[PDB]
């Protein structure tokens, strides 16, 4: 039960984890997808979906690590809606979205 | 209409951040929960724009990825 | 080699701040001026990197619009 | 005398001269040549970026609840490239020096 073999078996697990999260990505994007395909009526390719899908999933990556930057510059180890609305602030458009459902 | 489950989001966020002690707020998970949808729902209808400027009949990744970097740009 | 001038890097910024208030600490202005070039190479080093790719004589303007959106996603 | 040339005309030159030296820097090392029409292109785009780290550094200040805007500040902008945040945090220490 060497080193070597519970490094490889560790590696197996975390990658399945990630599989696993990139496919509940994958699902729920397909359904967003599902519902702008019968509003517009355009089609889109599976490899249209698969690529939207981990666009999302890498998007997550920097929204995280964003967060994570700004509440401790804040020293705060609790990500709060104000970090979350310093993520949109390039954007007036989505500034607004995102402050108007923080007033919930 | 559909969304993210706030648990997935959660899991989602964690497996990228750098320090153990570092948590989300339930309001801000939550806020986190409908960027994210916001960012998908985008990501799709400027697809359909686009494939509709190229007279085309479905979104391919070909039009996908002329709308990517201004999408990015914005998120 | 070249740099930009701490009093230039000042003015430029002091154009931009919403509020009066805002000031600028002499450590931070002269790591803004280090910030300024690197953006400045990374514009100029990519041109290069796609006249490459197109096979041309120079960098012209053409190559340069089609790396922005990318080097403006890194700052 | 009267100024001859209004004060943001006088930045823009100011910066276009530093621009044409450090693509100068550039085409040597990398040996291609860049067009006037891009030293000017990419000239324009330093000015206009300008502001966008101008109002990133009050709002990353002000999430502080500073008023004045420190290295912390400016190495936030740095962020997304592990390769860019390590070379600024690098010339951070040197100006230390």
């Amino acid at each position: 039960g060497s080193m070597e073999e519970e490094a490889e078996t560790e590696e197996q697990q975390r990658f399945s984890y990630q599989q696993r999260l990139k496919a509940a990505v994958h699902y729920t994007v397909g359904c967003l997808c599902e519902e702008v395909a019968l509003d517009k009526e355009m089609q889109f390719s599976k490899q249209t979906i698969a690529a939207i899908s981990e666009l999302t999933f890498r998007q997550c990556e920097n929204f995280a690590k964003d967060l994570e930057m700004f509440a401790r510059h804040a020293k705060r180890t609790t990500i709060n809606t104000e970090d979350v609305k310093l993520l949109a602030r390039r954007s007036n458009s989505l500034l607004k979205y995102i402050t108007d459902k923080s007033e919930e | 209409g559909s969304g993210f489950r706030k648990e997935l989001v959660s899991r989602l966020l964690h497996l990228h951040f750098k320090d153990d002690k570092t948590k989300v707020s339930g309001d801000a998970l939550q806020l986190m929960v409908e960027l994210l949808k916001v960012f998908v729902v985008e990501a799709a209808v400027r697809g359909v724009r686009q494939a509709q400027a190229e007279d085309a009949l479905r979104v391919d990744v070909d039009q996908l990825e002329k709308v990517l970097p201004q999408l990015l740009l914005d998120f």
